[PDB]
């Protein structure tokens, strides 16, 4: 860290309370076995120990061979100014099976843990770059899921990569990040950021004490991106009477637009399952939950295929 | 102590505006002065107001001095002086003055409402739930003003004839307490106070008003 | 005691000195003889060039550009008082500022939220245009609690009702009434 700041990830859903359980009377995440402090230890390793070994010239453009990959990665990341770290999920599982499946199962953790491993070698090394923000890591490559509807209740809210053809995208979403409270008596103001996809609203006003005088200003808070991809998924496994599947992507900040209609991509991102209200304007949710991916990267290129 | 006395005679010499005001309008002057009164001990004594946070301005001297038998509906809502004697006198009564409210729907705390002198202090709503339901006192959260009732009657020398000895309630707040024992001889001064809550107006007989003495300062004669 | 918002109000004071100062080649003030046109009824919006605030003050126009959402009213007001310093156009009218000849043009895919609340110019072609409705931009309501009158509650491109009444012992949030009589509205069209 250079004091440069960290930019929330819509991408990986609300924060969790992050509670950590010790698994003796070691240090793990409640309900997960990640250990964000070997993870970030293991994922630095990793990063500035990993060479491909029967990679090609050709696969890998611009870019030294014998000298470490991401290393490389980084170095360009500091000539251009973009913070996004593409990682290949199958580097990771060639380096550390262990990790990978870690990165695998719980993305929502483990990814913001390589988030600060990165920027702490960035940082490390290269420490006067200028960046708007945190460089952010996107993992991709993940063991292709072979037909979406294969997957289990028991895989939602990880990470997995699907093969599909953009057929529609929405219009830009403004997603709220920090709402921005005035007082309509004493004008003083401030501002509440997402705790977990709720604002907490003032109630009071820390100026004057006046209660419930603090009126949310829309225009002057900060806002994120959000588009909704429909693409109609391109699996390989068909079994007989299966028809076509259509599933919906949610693309955050930077993956917007950056898909058109027509365009066959390979999506790396979240199984998020979520509740549907039975109507708009009632809180009641059916028991049967909808699913939809969490994109974290885009993948354009395919063997098979014309650039 | 809390209380700073003003000699009116003082008053009246060096500002005779206020003198002249205070007599008409006691109550806006009286806030009007402890205002200031706390300003000025705050500046002498930034560290006084952890202490008291308020002080009472207590007049002294007023020039008329109307007895019991005078008080008139004229007087109403002014400040008078008379002298007494205390016939009676309750104790010491923890009377609300900024009053926190729970809301017993949802937990909520309304917070400090001023317990006036006149009406009891009933809140609206709950800010947070809306509900105009029931409210309780929080007693941790509010804070109270000591209140004592006496009564005082014209003494019997300064009856005459064959009049009988009329007597008025007297209400002291938070300094004046236990300044005052049954059978002691005072002079008080205060607001002849009209409109509390008495108007008898349960048609029990003609619509006549209790009034009430709300001292505001206190000489015992000894 | 009424927070102020220090960058609007020197934005405020830097606008009024470009509009008071600002000469066009001539060397006369282009802005007043604009202003002049302002008395007008049916007429409450002048027309500033952005060439000509950035060769003015290059930080006054940047920070235009940069925070025009929140420092926008106070260019409103900068207006109004050059405007009546001058002239005796009536207490209640209100004066727009609008913008012209910015730079930079963008395009809607890129309208993302970063541009939320900053100057921008963009080029569209219009579908339809919807008809001419005034809209509420400040009303003052009635507590029908308490009967207190809840003065100039700003509109948010939506009906905004007090949040909470004046009066401090009485926390009606629901129960207001809206006088049209003494809201301010203005001309509002939606293409
Ligand atoms: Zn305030
Ligand atoms: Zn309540
Ligand atoms: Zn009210």
């Amino acid at each position: 860290v250079r004091g440069t700041p960290v930019r929330q990830r819509p991408d990986l859903g609300s924060a969790q309370k992050g509670l950590q359980v010790d698994l003796q009377s070691k240090l793990v995440i409640w309900g997960t076995d990640v250990n964000v402090a070997a993870c970030k230890e293991n994922f630095q390793r990793f990063l500035q120990r990993f060479i491909d070994p029967l990679a090609k010239e050709e696969e890998n453009v611009g870019i030294d061979i014998t000298e470490p990959l991401y290393m490389q990665r980084l170095g360009e990341i500091n000539v251009i100014g973009e913070p996004f770290l593409n990682v290949n999920c199958e580097h990771i599982k060639s380096f550390d099976k262990n990790l990978y499946r870690q990165l695998i199962s719980y993305p929502q953790e483990v990814i913001p843990t390589f988030d600060m491993a990165v920027n702490e070698i960035f940082f490390d090394r290269y420490p006067d770059s200028i960046l708007e923000h945190q460089i952010q890591v996107r993992p991709f490559n993940a063991l292709k899921t072979k037909n979406m509807r294969n997957l289990n209740p028991e895989d939602i809210d990880q990470l997995i990569t699907i093969s599909g053809m953009v057929i529609r995208t929405s219009q830009l979403i403004p997603e709220m990040q920090e709402a921005f409270f005035q007082c309509q008596v004493c004008a003083h103001t401030t501002r509440v950021e997402m705790d977990r996809g709720r604002i907490a609203e003032p109630s009071v006003c820390g100026r004057c004490h006046t209660t419930h005088s603090m009126a949310l200003i829309h225009n002057r808070s900060l806002f994120s991106d959000k588009q909704m991809i429909k693409l109609q998924e391109s699996p390989e496994d068909m079994p007989a009477g299966q028809t076509p599947h259509t599933v919906i992507l949610f693309a955050h900040n930077d993956l917007v637009d950056k898909v058109q209609p027509g365009d066959r991509v390979n999506v790396t991102g979240i199984y998020r399952a979520v509740p549907i209200r039975v109507n708009p304007r009632v809180s009641n949710v059916k028991s049967v939950y909808k699913t939809h991916i969490d994109v974290i990267h885009y993948r354009k290129t395919d063997a098979k295929r014309l650039h | 102590r809390e209380s700073l006395v003003v000699n009116y005679e003082d008053l009246a010499a060096r500002e005779h505006v206020l003198a002249y005001f205070l007599p008409e309008a006691p109550a806006e002057l009286l806030q009007i002065f402890d205002e200031a009164a706390l300003e000025v001990v705050l500046a002498m004594y930034p560290k006084y107001d952890r202490i008291t946070n308020h002080i009472h301005v207590r007049i002294s001297h007023l020039p008329l001095v109307e007895e019991l038998r005078s008080l008139r509906q004229l007087h109403l809502n002014q400040l008078i002086r008379t002298s007494g004697v205390v016939t009676s006198c309750t104790g010491v009564l923890p009377q609300l003055s900024m009053v926190k409210y729970n809301c017993n729907k949802c937990n909520f705390v309304l917070g400090p409402f001023c317990q006036s002198q006149n009406q009891e202090v009933k809140p609206g709503s709950c800010p947070e739930c809306q509900s105009a339901g029931p409210f309780e006192v929080n007693m941790e959260e509010t804070i109270y003003q000591n209140y004592q009732r006496i009564r005082i009657q014209e003494s019997p020398g300064k009856v005459a004839a064959g009049r009988l000895p009329r007597s008025k309630d007297a209400i002291l707040l938070a300094d004046l307490v236990d300044s005052c024992k049954p059978g002691d001889e005072i002079e008080l001064t205060g607001i002849y106070h009209n409109n509390y809550d008495g108007s008898l107006n349960t048609a029990n007989g003609f619509p006549v008003f209790a009034t009430v003495i709300l001292a505001n300062h206190v000489a015992k004669k000894d | 005691l009424e927070v102020r918002d220090e960058v609007a109000e020197k934005c405020q004071k830097l606008f009024l000195d470009f509009l008071e100062e600002f000469q066009s080649s001539d060397g006369e003030i282009k802005y007043l003889q604009l202003a002049e046109e302002l008395i007008r009824p049916e007429r409450n919006t002048l027309v500033v060039s952005f060439v000509d605030l950035e060769q003015f003050n290059q930080q006054l126009s940047t920070t235009i550009q940069e925070e025009f959402y929140r420092v926008y009213p106070y260019l409103c007001r900068a207006l109004k008082t050059f405007v009546k310093d001058r002239k005796e156009i009536p207490l209640a009218k209100d004066f727009y500022v609008a913008f012209q000849d910015l730079p930079t043009r963008h395009k809607i895919r890129e309208l993302t939220s970063s541009r939320i609340g900053l100057l921008t110019r963009i080029s569209g072609q219009v579908v339809r245009t919807h008809p001419v409705h005034p809209e509420l931009v400040s009303g003052t309501f009635l507590c029908l609690d308490c009967q207190t009158v809840i003065r100039d509650v700003e509109q948010q491109f939506k009906y905004t009702q007090p949040n909470i009444c004046r009066n401090p012992v009485c926390a009606n949030r629901r129960r207001f009434l809206l006088d049209t009589n003494k809201s301010r509205f203005v001309d509002f069209q939606k293409v």
